[PDB]
């Protein structure tokens, strides 16, 4: 498997997605333009996976809001994009998912699929698809989970990865977002295979107490998010030293099919080098996860590491070994060997070492735990319901959505609690 | 509208 | 001649195959394109008439990424071009991609390249077979390809190397599964299988050589030699293993029990400064130590069914009966009841080869004890506990029912291999 | 029926519609099924000059619904700041508690409306 194609809807997820092709861009050395200024054959030996030979990001841009494509398109890299890649609506979604995944999002949504369909048959082998998408809007949220359900209807085989960012009000004070996430998080349990929970909570409690931001921007949280993507895609698009897409990624970190929400982190955290028992320190800590949740209330079922820079390979083992051995009550032991680091020379656009963090931990529980409780509050007063059905939405849908999140939550306490 | 079930997701293995 | 057919199985054994071609072109001195200024080696080799001498060998993998860096590099006029065969989208690490979905997808193909290398046998032996326990096709198209061989090569015989995975060398979290998996389906379609534990070559390369991170090329350079040293009677007109059914004869009294321990001296650096040559007597001492041993298990604690010593090089056939003389009255060898308790004896009068500028000095004389003897259980005992692990929670257990395999192949698999376990257990209680 | 005719305005924000209803005798503290009344609505909905209006002409500030719902704890829970202090300017029940055991703060805890847990914890709330 060789290519992905890449989808961002809605606001946050164009405005992720576009931080996204620019640091990877800076990384493979492909300019503004699409023209290749690198130093290294390293950055062109997988440059097929995420771009279309001069290189053309396989990215299809998606809104029901005019303007966004309007604030990409002149973005820093706006203009790599394929022309023909945006699809985009007049009306919007207004915060409601149900008009992202029935109405104005149903409207659009087979457009989106024939562009998503001629950017498939181009490709040598599809590896999968990513999408780059918040769930407390409308448009990301519904619209995007649609689009999960189609392609995994046309596409059934192939892998679904997507980052989603989670709801805070601390970032968004917006009441009506635990509902548009908890429909869209009933989705992704069901139809998607890997999800990169990224936690607009803990990119605020990052920059707020450790970046010591007064008052962090979205500017700020993409930061953190552009380089925890850009981190945990390393060897998709750099030489190993391991031979491995998507699928063998998910294979070997979701034991469970529902269990696949990844809590992702990074070192060193920033808006001198470390070393290597640094990174793994700060790897493990909780200020470093971009899920608020903290580790060592839960369990780790499967960890991946990915390591940028050049560095002592014995070092690193033996920080590996000395965490999972000092710290074995952490680690699920019915997983033999469930911590697995992989190491890239090539590190990230100014810094000398890094190390990226994937974490399928039970502790993820206490984020959904915090949308439930907040999405149980607005129910049961009922408020703004009638936005939802008057879409034509079902009320069983609502508690449906509720249900399947609740089910998630106790299938991780099982699981932080099994013995053996 | 019809609605997505649980577990519904869960057939594909 | 007596041909045999190399068949090499996903990555690992694409990889492994590579040294292993490589050596054998270096001992039968055949060039990198087949060319060299009625012979042996015409077992693995053939022989056009303009002097090009091909490798009688296949090379399947799922993806292709490692077959064409063979199609591409040193050994790319080696092979037939139909000799290496690539899908497009590899196992993902499952085994059920390896042996239904993907793996159903391609095999076809692979036994119409294979009967095409069998028809240019006047007297096929049977198969040599290559491959990884951990890898989705590894272990998962292998069972397959096996099953599919005992029945359109019904009487030929089929020996496998396989690889054993370990922490230590990239091994991952189903590989365990895996190896459970391509275990109980081979059995049954295997006279005879050498595992290679990538731990022990990882221990030998980090002791032996002083490679602190030992690459692939290292461990498989060493296993290669192994892996020659047990093939030299089939390329070198033996008296010892002359053919593919004597390993079955001369290791196998017990069919299930069919999985020798392979232990190799000496393993030298080739940076080690001049030391006085190692006699045959210091040679077959050191293949009672468990360090050299290519699988880890405590020797001391099990009891051997059969066993033989492979030499080669400036070894005199009257030191070699004192120096096992020597070891029967020093050492505790205990045979199980009802097997013969006489060591085979093979020498090859060629000096052993290495890769020139490689890791392993060129020595005057080496030796492979094959011993199949019970402690190899203690192996499958820790791969059995890792596989219990797991599938007690049913992990992972969703992403092979969803690619063509029942659950229930997986307590079929573990089944079997309880009762393995049973086989070394009964055949060795005092 | 002008109670229901105000309900509906009072949700609707028809600042207009709910002076023209009251004119003509509209019952204040009229109750839809569930026991909602206007001043349940307009603080929900974020109405704030109908709260003022309803609350200047005998709106009962502390009103429940079938659950337990005051109107703080409404505005509360949906964010209305300036509507959470004209309610407690008019003697709402800050600690309140509805028929699922919670308080208006501790809807706007859980909500993350924290200048309005901090009012309420001006007015005396409890924890
Ligand atoms: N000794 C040795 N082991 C290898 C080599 N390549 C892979 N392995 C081992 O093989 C197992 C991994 O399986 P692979 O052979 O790479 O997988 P595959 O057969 O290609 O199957 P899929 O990639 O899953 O389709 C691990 O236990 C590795 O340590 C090699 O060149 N030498
Ligand atoms: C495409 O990129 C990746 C792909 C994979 C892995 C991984 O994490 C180190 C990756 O980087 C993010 C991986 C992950 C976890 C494992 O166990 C938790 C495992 O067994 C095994 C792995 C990988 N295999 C090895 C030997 O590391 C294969 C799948
Ligand atoms: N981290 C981050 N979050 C965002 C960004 N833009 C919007 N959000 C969050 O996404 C949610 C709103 O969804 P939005 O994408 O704006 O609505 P949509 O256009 O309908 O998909 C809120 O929780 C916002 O905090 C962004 O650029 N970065
Ligand atoms: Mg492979």
């Amino acid at each position: 498997m060789r290519e992905i194609v890449h989808i961002q809807a809605g606001q946050c997820g164009n405005q992720i997605g576009a931080k996204f092709w620019e640091v990877i861009s800076d990384e493979h050395g492909i300019d503004p333009t699409g023209s290749y200024h690198g130093d290294s054959d390293l950055q062109l030996e997988r440059i097929n996976v995420y771009y279309n030979a001069k290189y053309v990001p396989r990215a299809i841009l998606v809104d029901l809001e005019p303007g966004t494509m309007d604030s990409v398109r002149s973005g820093p890299f706006g203009q790599i994009f394929r022309p023909d890649n945006f699809v985009f609506g007049q009306s919007g979604a207004g915060n409601n998912w149900a008009k992202g995944h029935y109405t104005e999002g149903a409207e659009l949504v087979d457009s989106v699929l024939d562009v998503v369909r001629k950017e498939s048959e181009s490709c040598d082998c599809l590896q999968g698809f990513q999408l780059t998408h918040s769930l407390g809007g409308g448009t990301g949220s519904g619209m995007g989970t649609l689009l999960i359900s189609k392609i995994r209807e046309e596409y059934p085989d192939r892998i679904m990865n997507t980052f989603s960012v989670m709801p805070s009000p601390k970032v968004s004070d917006t009441v009506v977002e635990p509902y548009n996430a908890t429909l869209s998080v009933h989705q992704l349990v069901e139809n998607t295979d890997e999800t990169y929970c990224i936690d607009n909570e803990a990119l605020y409690d990052i920059c707020f107490r450790t970046l010591k931001l007064t008052t962090p921007t979205y500017g700020d949280l993409n930061h953190l998010v552009s380089a925890t993507m850009s981190g945990v895609t390393t060897c998709l698009r750099f030489p190993g030293q391991l031979n491995a897409d998507l699928r063998k990624l998910a294979v070997n970190m979701v034991p469970f099919p529902r269990l696949h929400f990844f809590m992702p982190g990074f070192a060193p955290l920033t808006s001198r080098a470390l070393t290597v028992p640094e990174l793994t320190q700060q790897m493990f800590d909780s200020k470093n996860m971009m899920a608020a949740c903290d580790p060592r209330h839960g369990r780790y079922l499967t960890v991946a590491a990915i390591f940028r820079g050049r560095m002592s390979m014995k070092e690193v083992d033996e920080q590996m070994l000395n965490v999972q051995n000092k710290n074995s009550s952490y680690f699920v032991e019915w997983i033999p060997n469930n911590v697995k680091t992989a190491v890239c020379d090539i590190p990230p656009r100014g810094l000398k070492m890094s190390a990226t963090f994937i974490g399928n931990s039970t502790a993820i529980q206490e984020l959904f735990k915090r949308i439930s409780e907040q999405f149980t509050a607005m129910f049961r007063r009922k408020a703004f319901l009638h936005w939802y059905t008057g879409e034509g939405m079902d009320e069983m849908e609502f508690t449906e959505a509720e249900s399947n999140m609740n089910d998630l939550v106790s299938e991780y306490q099982q699981y932080q609690d099994a013995t053996a | 509208q019809p609605f997505l079930k649980r577990g519904e997701g869960l057939a594909r293995f | 001649m007596r041909e045999c057919i190399s068949i090499h199985v996903g990555q690992a054994g694409v990889q492994i195959g590579n040294a292993c071609w490589e050596l054998y072109c270096l001992e039968h001195g055949i060039q990198p394109d087949g060319q060299m200024p009625d012979d042996s080696f015409n077992t693995f080799f053939s022989e056009t008439g303009a002097g090009k001498h091909v490798p009688r060998a296949v090379f399947v993998d799922l993806e292709p990424t490692v077959i064409d860096e063979v199609r591409t590099g040193t050994y790319r006029q080696l092979f037939h071009p139909e000799q290496l065969i690539t899908g497009k989208e590899d196992a993902a690490n499952n085994y059920a991609r390896g042996h239904y979905t993907i793996g159903k997808e391609i095999i076809d193909l692979v036994l119409d390249r294979i009967r095409k290398l069998a028809d240019q046998c006047t007297g096929l032996q049977g198969f040599l077979v290559f491959h990884s326990f951990g890898g989705g096709t590894g272990s998962g198209f292998t069972s397959l390809l096996m099953e599919r061989l005992s029945v359109d090569y019904g009487k030929k015989s089929k020996l496998e190397f396989s690889i054993y995975p370990a922490p230590q060398v990239s091994t991952a979290v189903v590989e365990p599964y895996n190896s459970i998996l391509t275990t109980h389906t081979t059995l049954e379609h295997s006279d005879c299988a050498f595992m290679v534990d990538n731990e022990a070559i990882y221990d030998i390369c980090r002791r032996n050589l002083d490679i602190e991170r030992p690459t692939y090329t290292n461990l498989n350079r060493l296993i290669s030699q192994i892996v020659s040293s047990i093939t030299a009677s089939l390329r070198f007109d033996g008296a010892l293993n002359v053919d593919l059914t004597e390993f079955q004869t001369n290791l196998v009294p017990y069919p299930r029990i069919h999985f020798p321990l392979a232990t190799y001296a000496p393993v030298i650096s080739a940076e080690k400064a001049y030391h006085e040559q190692l006699s045959v007597a210091e040679i077959t001492n050191a293949c009672f130590e468990p360090a050299n041993q290519m699988v880890k298990c405590d020797p001391r604690h099990g009891k051997y069914m059969a066993c033989c010593l492979l030499y080669r090089g400036d070894v005199v056939p009257k030191d070699v009966n004192a120096a096992i003389a020597t070891i029967k009255t020093k050492r505790s060898i205990q045979f199980v009841d009802w097997c013969p308790t006489g060591f085979k004896v093979g020498i090859n009068y060629q000096p052993p080869t290495v890769v020139p500028g490689g890791d392993l000095a060129k020595v005057q004389r080496a030796v492979c004890m094959l011993s199949n003897t019970t402690a190899i259980a203690e192996a499958w005992a820790r791969l059995d506990h890792k596989f219990d692990l797991m599938y007690a929670k049913r992990a992972f257990v969703h992403w092979y029912v969803g690619e063509g395999m029942e659950e229930g192949e997986f307590s079929e698999a573990r089944e079997d291999m309880a009762a393995l376990e049973k086989d070394y257990e009964e055949v060795g209680v005092d | 029926d002008l109670g229901k005719k105000l309900l509906e305005a009072a949700r609707a924000g028809q600042d207009d519609e709910v002076r023209i209803l009251m004119a003509n005798g509209a019952d204040v503290n009229a109750t839809d099924a569930s026991g909602l009344t206007p001043l349940h609505l307009a603080a929900t909905y974020g109405h704030l000059e109908i709260v003022e209006v309803l609350l200047k002409h005998g709106a009962d500030v502390n009103a429940i619904d079938i659950m337990g719902s005051t109107p703080l704890h409404l505005a509360a829970l949906i964010g209305h700041l300036e509507i959470v202090e004209v309610l407690l300017k008019h003697g709402a029940d800050v600690n309140a508690v509805d028929t699922w055991g919670d308080t208006p703060l501790h809807l706007a805890a859980i909500m993350g409306h924290l200048e309005i847990v901090e009012v309420l914890l001006k007015h005396g709330a409890d924890v």
